[PDB]
């Protein structure tokens, strides 16, 4: 609260501590931290008489007004002239990041960072540093840290790639034989439906730098392991980018058409004329 | 035993629950502090779960105001939420308890009434509660700033004073504002038969004045109409009030017919024999509006039950009502003109024969005799009700509409039927069919607009443009108003009186084309 010039609980207890008139101090604190409309300062006793505390209509309007604030964050991302709308969102960011620590204004700011292509990277650094922000942060916030520095990208793709090799090893070693089915029955688009490569596509989105990052890390592990799993995961990531119709990779990558052709080849398991 | 072990927990439930510090917290705190125990941890329990929802609202509301969105949207949202919570959680017993602790509500009520939404809240609260003391007091006092009908007629003095004030407003209303001034009075009169009889007698005595008592008689007949709408028979009221007592046969006959709201060949035969006798009773005695509406719905709906030996009797009595001149020589009928009777009865007969036959093209065949015969006023009304009931059928415009043409003869040739014709077409201008598409609905609407512009050309200009303004502000799309202005400025000749401009031009602000619109606006602003 002190970040924008408002008191906190310690200031309240200071206002109560060592005071000959604590009740009037409490009333003054209540006046200073109320909702500032003139109709309320008379209605607050009246609505309090009902057995409904002031905090209750505050809770109702709290839900309503933050819903509208998130709606307007999305709007100013999509509404207004470009310089004014980005100025508004960045200013509201400066206002709001003091309360991302509080449980209210995290996802609002995460949307604001979602709708700006670039930000001062202090807040992205705090997003990665804090586990709560590392969870709740919107996709493009994570994209901006990854696009600005590869540390978190490696740190999070390493367990996902470990899990992909876990799936590959477990599936290849499974002890079922039948005339009905085998483990090579699913097509590559069938295997892309697992959340590993789809979430990797979400982590990359439509960005080419993160595409180069996944390419290099799969390159490194493919060079150390001699195993076709990372190759398959590049193919799955490219065709999952195509599943989203990601034009940022599909049209520029000379490999996209050829892998799309190979997808049908693998689906029929033949290279027809 | 001591209630400490229970009442202290009752108070500690409201202490240690999530978020209650801001309240009856003082009363429960006093009960606990007088009950002893641990008062130090009570304050800690109050402030422990203080989530600071209020300062969260400060941040959120000031951020919505930062966004450039209108704060009046927030005001409306908060007012709607709190008012809906009140209405859902209003308790009439606790309203009467607020009355019990003090008769006049403290200044919170007198501060809420400044807000229009809270005044409407009190209106909806108190219009349905005719015994709750707070609610009845609030509605009555706000009337002193609806007057509740239960406290309107609780005694003579209140009813009389509100009656005479409301009637003064009705008479001040001329011929338009009565629609708002008459119901508040009429529903006040239409609650009991004693308030009713007192009112009808006062208006009867007032109607004897030749300096406008005709209007008081009109308002009394309207109140009797409304009393019928509440399902109460005021037949004997009009009998014993008027000159029915001068003729017991006409009294019982007409009174039975009015009490049923329908005709019958028996009472009709009684009146026929009376007006066939050398002493016909007064023509004013039968000249009652609802009675003549019974004549219309008998002679011009499909059906009703009818005999040919009485068909002419109904027709002849209606002709006597619509034709005969009785001159009062100090309330003495001495000259009885019955010379314009037979032609009127003949026209009524022919037109009624056409109407019950359920006519379209055959109408155009005998339209010559029709426009010859609509010159009779009562015949014009009969055709008006007939074409109303035929055209008011759902989807009567998909199959022949010649019927709308006939109003042109009526309204043009009868001035006082201008209010009916527009008050017919107001329904027809709201026609909506899924079969006949919105294109055909708009064609019919534009046709009716041409009819209404013609009716405006006959001088019925104030209510036409007032209703056009109202339905534009509502329903009527801008295309219909533009076509209205097109036809108007194509037909109306200057000069244009300001009584017409004041409603026609500030609704024409929406458009500027039909150029005649520019000429009209420039002439009427200069």
């Amino acid at each position: 609260l002190q970040d924008l010039g408002v008191a906190n609980g310690e200031d309240l207890k200071e206002t109560l501590t060592n005071c000959t008139e604590p009740l009037k101090a409490i009333e003054q604190f209540q006046t200073e931290n109320g909702v500032l409309l003139p109709s309320l300062q008379s209605a607050l006793p009246f609505l309090d008489l009902h057995g409904t505390p002031r905090l209750e209509f505050h809770q109702s309007v709290f839900d309503e007004l933050r819903d509208k604030l998130l709606e307007r964050v999305s709007a100013i991302a999509s509404e207004g002239k470009a310089e004014e709308r980005y100025k508004k969102l960045e200013d509201l960011l400066e206002k709001s990041f003091s309360l991302v620590k509080m449980p209210s204004l995290q996802p609002v700011v995460m949307c604001v960072m979602k709708h700006l292509p670039k930000v001062p990277e202090k807040k992205l650094k705090l997003v990665m540093a804090d586990k709560e922000l590392y969870r709740a942060c919107a996709v493009e916030v994570k994209r901006q840290i990854w696009q600005d520095n590869q540390a978190l990208f490696g740190d999070e793709v390493s367990p996902l790639l470990k899990q992909y090799i876990l799936e590959k090893e477990s599936a290849l070693f499974s002890t079922e034989l039948s005339v009905l089915h085998n483990f090579f029955s699913p097509s590559p688009k069938t295997r892309r439906q697992g959340e590993v490569v789809q979430r990797l596509t979400r982590m990359v989105g439509k960005n080419v730098k993160l595409y180069d990052m996944v390419l290099q890390f799969l390159r490194t592990l493919f060079l150390r392991t001699r195993n076709v799993h990372y190759c398959t995961l590049r193919a799955e990531l490219l065709m999952s980018l195509h599943d989203l119709d990601v034009g940022e990779i599909c049209t520029v990558d000379p490999c996209h058409k050829f892998t799309w052709c190979l997808d049908a080849c693998i689906r029929e398991r033949f290279v027809d004329s | 035993g001591e209630d400490d072990a229970e009442v202290q927990q009752e108070c500690l439930h409201k202490f240690s629950t999530r978020d209650y510090i801001m309240e009856s917290i003082f009363n429960t705190l006093k009960r606990y502090f007088q009950a002893g125990g641990s008062p130090e941890n009570v304050i800690q329990l109050l402030s422990e779960n203080y989530t600071a929802v209020a300062q969260t609202v400060n941040l959120l509301a000031e951020w919505l105001i930062q966004t450039g969105v209108e704060p009046v949207q927030v005001q409306e949202t908060v007012e709607n939420h709190l008012k809906s919570l009140l209405i859902k959680h209003f308790d009439p017993r606790k309203a009467d308890s607020i009355f019990t602790e003090e008769g006049e509500t403290p200044a919170w009520l007198e501060q809420m009434i400044a807000h229009t939404t809270w005044r409407d809240l009190f209106y909806k609260l108190a219009e349905a509660h005719p015994d709750c003391l707070m609610l009845n007091f609030t509605v009555k006092l706000i009337s002193d700033a609806i007057t509740s009908v239960s406290t309107a007629c609780q005694q003579l003095e209140v009813f009389s004073r509100v009656l005479r004030t409301s009637l003064a407003t009705i008479l001040d209303g001329g011929e338009e504002n009565l629609e708002k001034n008459l119901p508040e009075f009429a529903k006040m009169v239409c609650h009991g038969e004693h308030t009713y009889l007192f009112a009808q007698a006062m208006m009867s005595v007032l109607a004897q004045e030749e300096q406008g008592g005709s209007a008081v008689r009109r308002i009394a007949q309207e109140v009797q109409r409304f009393a019928q709408e509440k399902g109460h028979d005021a037949s004997q009221i009009t009998l014993a009030l008027g000159t029915a007592a001068s003729y017991p046969r006409a009294c019982q006959a007409l009174g039975a017919m009015l009490s049923k709201g329908a005709l019958n060949p028996a009472d009709i035969t009684v009146l026929f024999k009376m007006f066939t006798s050398m002493d016909p009773p007064p023509v004013e005695l039968i000249r009652v509006p609802a009675f003549l509406d019974l004549f219309m719905q008998s002679l011009f709906k499909p059906g009703a039950r009818i005999n040919q030996d009485h068909k002419h009797k109904y027709i002849h009595i209606l002709a006597y009502a619509a034709s005969v001149v009785e001159t009062w020589k100090k309330n003495k009928r001495v000259s009885i003109n019955k010379d314009e009777l037979k032609s009127t009865s003949k026209a009524v007969e022919t037109v009624h024969n056409l109407c019950c036959n359920e006519n379209a093209s055959e109408l155009v065949a005998e339209l010559s005799t029709l426009y010859q015969c609509i010159r009779f006023p009562v015949v014009a009304m009969g055709v008006l009700k007939w074409v109303d009931w035929t055209v008011s059928e759902p989807r009567y415009f998909q199959l022949q509409p010649v019927h709308l043409a006939l109003l042109d003869e009526i309204s043009t040739c009868h001035q006082l039927l201008h209010p009916q014709v527009l008050q017919l077409l107001v329904k027809l201008f709201e026609t909506e069919h899924s079969q006949l598409d919105v294109m055909e609905q708009l064609e019919l609407k534009k046709t009716l607009l041409d009819r209404m512009v013609h009716l405006l050309s006959r001088g019925y200009v104030l209510p036409v443009v007032s209703y056009i303004r109202k339905c534009l502000e509502k329903d009527t799309d801008i295309s219909l108003i533009r076509y209205f202005v097109t036809e108007v400025l194509d037909v109306i000749a200057p000069p244009y009186t300001s009584d017409f401009v004041q409603l026609f031009l500030p609704i024409l602000e929406n458009d500027s084309i039909a150029d005649p619109v520019t000429e009209f606006i420039a002439h009427c602003k200069s």
